[PDB]
DNA sequence: ATCAATATCCACCTGCAGATACTACCAAAAGTGTATTTGGAAACTGCTCCATCAAAAGGCATGTTCAGCTGATTCAGCTGAACATGCCTTTTGATGGAGCAGTTTCCAAATACACTTTTGGTAGTATCTGCAGGTGGATATTGAT
DNA sequence: ATCAATATCCACCTGCAGATACTACCAAAAGTGTATTTGGAAACTGCTCCATCAAAAGGCATGTTCAGCTGAATCAGCTGAACATGCCTTTTGATGGAGCAGTTTCCAAATACACTTTTGGTAGTATCTGCAGGTGGATATTGAT
């Protein structure tokens, strides 16, 4: 009866943080789910190619970062970069 | 089962009023009388292309049923990514 | 017997359809069209209903955006009436 | 026992993202920071779109974001519009928009 | 004392430049423009010679095809003279 | 004789480009429009190439940096490697 | 020791094609025939283009294929033109083509 | 010093078979090589996606074939498929 | 019409950039042979959801009428095409040195693995609520006069 | 301007499907803690090929002049919008089974070293040739008359 994963509970968590009294319809959620898978594949793909172009067989935070600057337009890239740099910084210090 | 009924000329189910509506949504005020057949023609080419690719995925998977994912992947290949159906 | 002038109902419909999101082509007819086109590629095919709905959403969004482009080709020709030549110029420039 | 998400200060699931990177065959190896950084980016972007869609719900006197809200949010924002420039949001409709020459009189 | 009609030399040049494949912008002014633009993203940059060439081949290919579409947009409006509005329409329909 | 770089893309050269594109008559405003467009095109591609340059930690933009950036902008070029 | 190419009847290198697939991160594994098929397809499309390009060289009094020929070969053929619809052949120029409304009155 | 690989010799071998008295310029050969690499990447990428869509770990000739059908326009696909099926026949019926 | 200015053609000639051809050579693929592992087709079959069917909900087809848009016609003015007439930029080549690319080292970060804990999904039975659609009545827009 | 036909607004309400809420449950995910491998960073370095600049090459800037295009204004013919009318097809909602999807079995085919052979790439040289870029001379094209 196999299980279908989605980002729903995380999308939902994030929704409560920005708009604590707003719901999301299941159709709207299916879209948010498509959106995250989509940006996922697009970023991971750029990172894949990038690693290959540089004869590097490892995908690091450095590849994801460049992938983000190649994929996202100006301001979104800038903010995404921050959030990712700071998640890593924090991740590394937590051990 | 017994003889599934013949399908012909269904392009004509895309009616003058339904096409006019789509043009409204698209911002269109006035519509020459030849637009309806032109649009039907353009739509058919659009569906042939998408369906061809969808059906190619179905057969590859050795199924008899065209799935939403078959269509979603055919849409992506075609540069017409669709969110909302398992994307 | 009142009569709106030519154009007035047309603008009212633009406003109404631009504000809603429901599909505009009748469902069953669209589905028959999909089945007919599919059958000609391959016999004995079945379809998930959400596969048919996915095609409809895609086909309707493709066609709405094609009319916007078509409209801008007409307006460029200093008309307000879309013609086959507008659609064809849109499709050529789009590289279809 | 800390999740890598809590460790990194994120709502989005870092184990999942690491696993999904492995199964996707993007590279022989996936660095430890990669899913953390990727999960943050993804969390960010969904926050950006939810902020905006949330506003469109509010602007339309509603409390439940539906796909029309997502579409209003995306198409009204220059950058999200570009990132999703080749994407269709089912049940989104279009922005209200009428070319000038089409309006009546002068 | 002899003058060709306006449009005769233009045709002669259309036939000539469609026959040939040489780049049509001088290399150096192109080189400077490239370097000037790259400076806003990184200071102290060198360029492989082939790098700058690749960029010129691509820009010229791009501008030539856009001039085709532009020309189609002028013709659509029943003109034979290309104008900024034709370029603008072409870019809008391409989705640029 | 101080002159802008964009202006080094000259009237006659734009005019040739147009001719290759089948253009017969050209309005005086085209030259400035065209430069605007060329600038946007080079910004978009160069940005991406330079981002590849930086990633590899080089000071030199390579043909491959440009080719790879052309590819992702949907402008695949044949002739310069890859 | 007979190479896989000669086994398959091919001028294009099957072993290389195989190595390029493994090291390409396309999948965990690569079946025995996939390189063979791939290399044939590649040989074939190459032959198809060199065919038409060569013809085009002949028609221009030339015995050496240059970019110009590859361009005329490709853009004069409906299917190759579509395959390469988003591709620029450096130093290819374009097809002679003048819109008819631009012709002088005769 | 590092070996720079290319399909150049294989393209030349095919050239001589199809036009035995025609040669090719370096620049034209460079274009052919881009072409082969490009068609390679498009077909492999499409096969990759296929295998992922169907939760398989292996790219086989079957995937290469569906990839080809998805990618090449009509007649080109047909002849490519028959070329590909043939090469795999010869390969098998051969010790 | 003819006449003459200029462009365009074809044949033939040649010099050298660009291409073929050589060969020692040699590393790193590509093939081979043996040992081990696993992916996915087959056979069985649980169970979702698709095709298909009848009852009313409710848009479509057609003809008539005429408003106003398209497209032809005309025409004057301004705007690009052509083509003089000079200079100033670009191209070409030559020569230091920046940096990219090759190579070797070694350790931080990676994969592998086994075993222990947590989590996200689903199922089942639960009651909860946002808004769609209905109403009617208050105001706005439209078009005749 | 006014009047009056009809669309539009929004405010209030009841029904209900779609959302949210809950406990019991578990498989597979994720975390944790070892043992073992290695990708790529660092550091040093030899050699392209890049930026520079000076000498030779040559195209573009400018102004005058006017052909012929663009766009305005005018008009009629006729297309396409609006709307009344009649009525047929799609929408929706409830059962029977085709096929999809979840088991488990198991071998044909995959990967994984290790080991032997070859080929494709480079470098040094030398060797060769297709054709671009002149030339003369014959005719075609264009534009004046
Ligand atoms: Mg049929």
């Amino acid at each position: 009866k196999t299980r279908k994963e989605s980002y729903a509970i995380y999308v939902y968590k994030v929704l409560k943080q920005v708009h604590p009294d707003t719901g999301i319809s299941s159709k709207a959620m299916s879209i948010m789910n498509s959106f995250v898978n989509d940006v996922f594949e697009r970023i991971a793909g750029e990172a894949s190619r990038l690693a290959h172009y540089n004869k590097r067989s490892t995908i690091t935070s450095r590849e994801i970062q460049t992938a983000v600057r190649l994929l996202l337009p100006g301001e979104l890239a800038k903010h995404a970069v921050s959030e990712g740099t700071k998640a890593v910084t924090k991740y590394t210090s937590a051990k | 089962k017994r003889h599934r009924k013949v399908l012909r000329d269904n392009i004509q189910g895309i009616t003058k009023p339904a096409i006019r509506r789509l043009a409204r949504r698209g911002g269109v005020k006035r519509i020459s009388g030849l637009i309806y057949e032109e649009t039907r023609g353009v739509l058919k080419v659009f569906l042939e292309n998408v369906i061809r690719d969808a059906v190619t995925y179905t057969e590859h998977a050795k199924r008899k049923t065209v799935t939403a994912m078959d269509v979603v992947y055919a849409l992506k290949r075609q540069g017409r990514t669709l969110y909302g159906f398992g994307g | 017997p009142h009569r709106y002038r030519p154009g007035t109902v047309a603008l009212r419909e633009i406003r109404r359809y631009q504000k809603s999101t429901e599909l505009l082509i009748r469902k069953l007819p669209f589905q028959r069209l999909v089945r007919e086109i599919a059958q000609d590629f391959k016999t004995d095919l079945r379809f998930q209903s959400s596969a048919v709905m996915a095609l409809q959403e895609a086909s309707e969004a493709y066609l709405v955006a094609l009319f916007e482009d078509t409209n801008l080709c007409a307006i460029h020709a200093k008309r307000v009436t879309i013609m086959p030549k507008d659609i064809q110029l849109a499709r050529r420039i789009r590289g279809e | 026992a800390k999740t890598r998400s809590s460790r990194a200060g994120l709502q989005f699931p870092v184990g999942r993202v690491h696993r999904l990177l492995r199964k996707g065959n993007y590279a022989e190896r996936v660095g430890a920071g990669a899913p953390v950084y990727l999960a943050a980016v993804l969390e960010y972007l969904t926050a950006e779109i939810l902020e905006l869609a949330g506003n469109a719900a509010r602007d339309n006197k509603k409390t439940r974001i539906i796909p029309r809200h997502l579409q209003l949010a995306v198409r009204n924002d220059e950058e999200l519009n570009k990132l999703l420039g080749r994407v269709t949001i089912a049940q989104g409709g279009v922005l209200p928009n009428i070319q000038s020459v089409l309006l009546p009189k002068k």
